[PDB]
């Protein structure tokens, strides 16, 4: 409606006149191209706008028009398996519609698919109150996942007018009688990605996540609305462990957010996310998966609010009942993204260049993650699981990056560049690893197997770090000068690590082991070192314990490979442990 | 009500607002924006007709010819009542559980006001933490500022909860509050706090004001001054002594420096405020004691240690200011250590005026120095006894760490459970110098009795 | 239409008056009073003023009988196939004094950022014939893997060296290579172009050539110059183009400079701070798009800083890079010819370069456990140089004496001997 004039063009910065009816923080279509910027400030009617684009062609007397919102996302079906940029630009509709390979300045483009038909399926009864969360119907969006429409944030009253039926999502599908008349609802919601969506409640995340990958649901474990940082150095199989989460956790949706990375290693990712098969039915992630992907040549501002898109996302789904897995790679590059615009805006640096809100932008989107109690009558709950990777250019936690992530979130999982050297993977280093939760976790745990299943982890834990002790005395003297209980805590640790911790991701079976074939294969490992250990207390020596339990213990190793069905072939093992043992000691 | 539709100019967090008269440095306002939201804010410089502002959550999605400023006519300020004990509120004071706003008995200024010396007076009774390792070697006394120095995660707000759980004031005819302050904190770890006061009712006696760590850093700046208002008013006003726990001051450093930089105000002499050391003694100078009141103030501030870095709010630095340190390690942590304080670093100038007859035994300074003076050597016998081998090993040098490996188990692992009282910590000291021959011994006088 | 209206000149920028329809970035000419022409850029734009810079400074202009005209576009490179065998100077002005081109189209020198989702994965091996980097840093077409050295350790000579016997396998498809001279003096830029004359490389070469006492925003034109060639040659004729850039380092100092006369807000060591910026939207112009025939391929070459900092910090071009090759000076003083430390030497993009059906399939296996026998060779000699006599001399016996034999034959090729990589292999046996 108000066409602002351009007075002044300097690099990324362009002053508008008459711009009086916008807001700070507006989107605008700047100059006679219409490329994207912020308003940043404004002086009467001036307004200073941060453009995103190249300025290249740019004067004064040209036109600039604001949007009327803030950096925004559209929320509603359609959204599901694109691949959108940070400020959700789609990809593959703008190679199609601007028939190029390039982001070329200037196109204007929506989210989602306005003209498509989809199958609305009302569940709502006219003549119901309702108000912001409320599910009024839902469509089948893609095989595995129904896209839940809810009365959007700042909507109450009752419900007049609704029909099942084929619309888009620009069409009205519902009509609801507010204190300021009649309303109608669409699909599609907007929101703002600088401001979390509301919540009812934000809970304790207490709920253990089934990854599926043995080392860390046993003893690195994260909850359903925690947060785990992971260092992912190169040649560590960072990418594998991330596809394995992904395709394997209990969730039901994942938001991928690649921030400014390197164009290949983007490539990688938009190719190899897509032929990720859905266990449960087959079909590609896609089809549960919401991807982000920028690179490091893309607008700053794309890639700085890239997190904040994703988790808008991730927050939309949530408040529909669903569990979500936000993967966000990498924060580091976000943070350089962050550390260039508050150098464009001239500001006051902090540590090592970035600025003094570095903490407090990461508390923001880490705390945005969580479990909830979502708005609506029916009270669901929902959460949000946040996976991110950091990747300092020295590879170390003390940069401000890390040590500012560390302090908000519980888990870390530190991979290792040694650990992948000897072809122990995940090369999740189990000395420096950690996760706030485990505590938590074993309590649940315990209550859920009707087994002690804590003080089982807190023994493999505490045989592991006695090895890492022998290990250095084994150094420092000759091997054939330890104990026989020493050897034995050896041997049990070289059990853990080999036949517990080393997971084959593209094995078939060892790819995903469940809980409960996980507490039989922990408990075999610490059984067989339990009678051992009373063998060797009862006259046995260590060499004929481990020379007369070769078979066996190579049961052990192979349980990993049992199939789900046939899991009483690994609890079997306890017998015979037991037995050959108590046949050594005569 | 002064309100003005006159915001000329917005740059940043900070707005001008033009033809105004009666307006003060520091006064409190709000904008109330054009879309019915309300945000709050500071008066940072006025100048003829013009006030510039500035926003704690910020300027994003204001209008300006449609959005207006009411100046409120006062600044930042806590209305105080005897009826805060109880309740859980922000950093700015406003309710955070679901009971009622309080109505104040008066509202006062959180910057407080400046002791005259000769008013003051110097702290000189006892305070019963719990914590052995403190109540004994490092007493804590009525009045003191006694920090404490940790790691990131090693138990450290479990010490914070575990203080709080067990402090009182021993044979004492006045009331002990407790006054807790997060700063900075997040979802969780305030959650962790907020139930566990409840669980164990510590709450019935306490005051809590707590700052997430996504809140604006204004509120952060502002809690710890909300937290000694109440605390002063208690104390002062109602004759309590009041404990103040403030969890992580490092945050508050932090805000400090977001602050600065957000005002273009100084220039960092490193990134960070010149002042905060300045701004740091503002709050530390205001626990103590006033002759002729029979209250205190007590201040435990708690940082996390910096990770052997350089840019950190360095100890030393704090350490002027601090009346001692009380220093957690994790290398003690990952040992089962519990509460993990390295007794060797850790100091308490004002122990005298606690570890006093009347409000302990005698046998506490000689207890004491014994206790520091076995165990310090005794570790480095037994680093020596490791590094020297175990063929290298003397008697009376295989006895002197004995009472260090057993020190470490059991004088500094009780639990983040257990309170043991001062009369349980001094036999408990003497129960393992019961090893040590009656040869070194620091007195001979009254050993028997 | 000039405009005779210069009203301000401050250093190497002007101020004009009563303007309109200037754009920024909008190039400019400045004729001067005694009939000179100068070439320059708008800088900012303002209402009816515009600020701009000249190319060749402003000595000698008087302000009153100047004018400016306004050319309605920015930097632009005319670009043709016939670029091959030619040689121009960092605006791309030809420097061999040969025939003249006639352009088939201008294009804008800042280029497009390719949609991720158009991008095509690394995936072709490219014979460098340089053992060192054909075996354990493998380059791929499409990778960005800069090397690092110190002043006159041969790091130019190994530059020159790849850009002579770099191919691919088929070679079906030509191998073009665009060579950019940033800031450099004339003799080595002479080192570079008589050696292009001589081998006869110059008949698949195209020379952007910026001295080092050209104009410094001149030099910060040239790599985008070359890179905008190299595109052209890439996406629009099929080409597998090559590019390498000598210094970059002296790109990032122009940068400084430029940056500090035109007073902004300085950054980290008083670089523009925009260095991530600048460098990354050079660097991210290599790979290869989905659905075309060609691709690009960059081989930066950068001043190792040996000092306190203060130098492109290599931290941001690895960074956006995909690897690091290193030369020290010690390996120099050797006699070692090219000098790579292959320890600290990456190739973040070998592993599908090289395998089953691209190389000979020996190459993985050797190049992971050839480090080892390095890595351990001077484990023992460099490192005990008190206990060199006796520790370690009994057993280990050999180990040193291969690393000698790695160092004398298998990195010193010789800055003129172009090693098959099956010969290459052949020699990695045998050393074993």
């Amino acid at each position: 409606m108000q066409i602002g004039k351009i007075i002044k063009v300097s690099g990324p910065l362009v002053m508008a006149e008459n711009m009086s009816e916008a807001s700070i923080q507006d989107m605008c279509l700047v100059g006679d191209l219409g490329v994207i910027g912020e308003i940043i400030e404004m002086r009467q009617d001036v307004a200073s706008i941060q453009v995103y684009e190249e300025t290249s062609g740019i004067g004064p007397g040209e036109p600039v028009r604001s949007t009327g919102e803030a950096l925004s996302v559209e929320l509603g079906p359609g959204i599901i398996s694109q691949m959108f940029d940070g400020i959700q630009r789609p990809l593959d509709t703008f190679m199609e519609v601007t028939q190029s390979n390039f982001l070329g300045r200037g196109v204007q483009l929506p989210a989602l698919d306005h003209e498509k038909q989809w199958w609305f399926e009302a569940t709502i009864e006219e003549g119901t109150e309702v108000s912001a969360g409320d599910i009024i119907g839902y469509v089948d969006e893609t095989k595995i996942i129904q896209h839940k429409i809810m009365v959007p944030n700042g909507i109450k009253g009752t419900v007049q007018k609704i029909e099942s039926g084929s619309f888009t999502i620009d069409d009205p599908i519902c009509v609801i009688e507010t204190e300021q008349g009649l309303k109608e609802l669409t699909m599609m919601q907007k929101w703002p990605v600088r401001r979390g969506r509301p919540i009812k409640q934000k809970l304790n995340p207490d709920v253990p996540m089934i990854t599926g990958q043995r080392v860390i649901d046993t003893f690195f474990p994260v909850t359903k609305g925690g947060a785990a940082a992971v260092p992912g150095p190169f040649g560590a199989g960072k990418t594998v462990v991330q596809h394995q989460i992904a395709k394997w956790s209990d969730v039901d949706l994942v938001v991928y957010v690649g921030c400014g990375e390197r164009g290949n290693e983007m490539t990688d990712v938009v190719n190899e996310f897509p032929e990720l098969i859905d266990p449960n039915t087959g079909e590609s992630l896609m089809e549960r998966t919401v991807l982000i992907a920028n690179t490091s040549n893309m607008p700053v501002a794309a890639r700085e609010a890239s997190i904040y898109t994703g988790i808008t996302i991730a927050e939309y789904f949530r408040d529909m009942g669903y569990d979500v897995a936000i993967m966000a790679d990498s924060t580091s590059r976000w943070a350089e993204a962050l550390r260039e615009m508050s150098g464009r805006l001239e500001e006051m640096p902090g540590d090592e260049g970035y600025p003094a809100y570095l903490g407090s932008r990461l508390a923001e989107y880490y705390e945005r993650s969580g479990r909830v109690i979502a708005l609506g009558s029916d009270q669901r709950e929902g959460s949000i699981t946040a996976i991110s990777a950091v990747s300092p250019s020295g590879g170390d936690i003390s940069e401000p990056v890390t040590q500012n992530t560390l302090r908000v979130v519980k888990v870390f999982w530190g991979l290792d560049s040694s650990l992948a050297q000897k072809r122990h993977f995940p090369s999740i280093n189990w000395i420096q690893s950690y996760s706030l939760y485990s505590t938590e976790v074993g309590r649940y745990m315990d209550q859920i197997l009707q087994q002690d299943w804590s003080d089982m982890v807190t023994e493999g834990m505490r045989i592991l770090q006695e090895e890492e002790q022998l290990n250095e005395i084994v150094r420092l003297v000759g091997i054939d000068s330890l104990s026989d209980n020493d050897r034995l805590t050896l041997e049990v640790a070289k059990s853990i690590r080999e036949d517990y911790l080393q997971q084959n991701a593209f094995d078939d079976v060892d790819t995903f082991t469940s809980r409960e074939k996980q507490f039989n294969m922990l408990k075999v490992i610490l059984t067989f070192g339990k009678e051992a250990r009373k063998a060797l207390s009862l006259g046995a020596y260590f060499n004929e314990i481990m020379e007369g339990t070769v078979a066996v213990r190579e049961r052990i190793s192979r349980s990993k490979y049992i199939p789900e069905e046939e899991l009483a072939k690994i609890s079997s093992i306890n017998e015979e442990i037991k037995e050959t043992i108590q046949l050594i000691v005569s | 009500i002064k309100e003005y539709r006159t915001i000329k100019e917005v740059v940043g967090p900070l707005m001008a607002v033009e033809k105004v008269s009666g307006v003060k440095y520091e006064e409190l306002i709000e904008v109330r924006m054009q879309n019915g939201e309300i945000r709050r804010g500071q008066v940072l410089e006025v100048q003829e007709d013009k006030a510039m502002v500035q926003i704690f959550e910020g300027t994003s999605g204001i209008n300006l010819k449609n959005s207006s400023v009411r100046f409120l006519g006062h600044p930042l300020q806590l209305g105080v009542s005897e009826d805060m004990i109880g309740r859980v509120f922000d950093g700015l004071g406003r309710p955070k559980d679901n009971g009622p706003e309080i109505l104040p008995e008066k509202y006062l200024d959180i910057n407080g006001e400046v002791i005259n010396p000769i008013a003051r007076d110097y702290p000189d009774e006892f305070i019963q933490t719990g914590i052995s390792a403190i109540d004994h070697l490092n007493t804590l006394v009525r009045g003191q500022k006694l920090p404490v120095f940790g790691p990131p995660g090693a138990g450290k707000s479990a010490l914070a909860a575990q203080i709080a759980r067990q402090a009182t004031v021993l044979d004492s005819s006045d009331d002990f509050a407790v006054v807790f302050a997060a700063i900075g904190i997040t979802f969780e770890e305030a959650e962790f706090f907020m139930e566990d006061f409840r669980q164990t009712g510590a709450i019935d006696r306490s005051v809590m004001f707590m700052n997430l760590a996504n809140d604006p850093a204004i509120e952060r700046i502002a809690t710890p001054r909300m937290a000694l208002t109440a605390a002063e008013y208690l104390a002062y006003e109602k004759g309590m002594h009041v404990l103040v726990i403030m969890e992580d001051m490092t945050n508050y450093a932090e805000a400090l420096r977001e602050i600065s930089a957000a005002r273009r105000e100084v220039p960092g002499r490193r990134g960070y405020p010149g002042y905060l050391y300045t701004n740091l003694a503002t709050l530390f100078e205001r626990a103590g004691r006033i002759r002729g009141l029979k209250g205190s103030v007590t201040q435990i501030p708690i940082l996390t240690m910096p990770e052997d870095d350089k840019t950190h709010p360095i100890p030393d630095l704090t350490g002027y200011i601090t009346e001692g340190q009380i220093i957690l390690t994790r290398e003690l942590y990952k040992s089962g250590i519990s509460p993990p304080i390295d007794v060797l670093p850790s100091l308490s100038r004002l122990k005298d005026k606690g570890t006093g007859a009347g409000k302990t035994r005698e046998d506490h300074a000689a207890t004491m120095n014994q206790l520091f003076a076995a165990y310090a050597q005794g570790k480095q016998a037994k680093e020596l006894a490791v590094v020297l081998g175990e063929s290298a090993l003397s008697d009376i040098d295989k006895i002197y760490a004995k009472f260090a490996e057993r020190f470490e188990n059991e004088y500094v692992n009780q639990g983040f459970y257990t309170n043991r009282t001062i009369t349980e910590t001094l036999d408990l000291g003497w129960e393992l110098l019961a090893m040590l021959p009656r040869t070194e011994l620091k007195r001979i006088k009254d050993d028997l009795l």
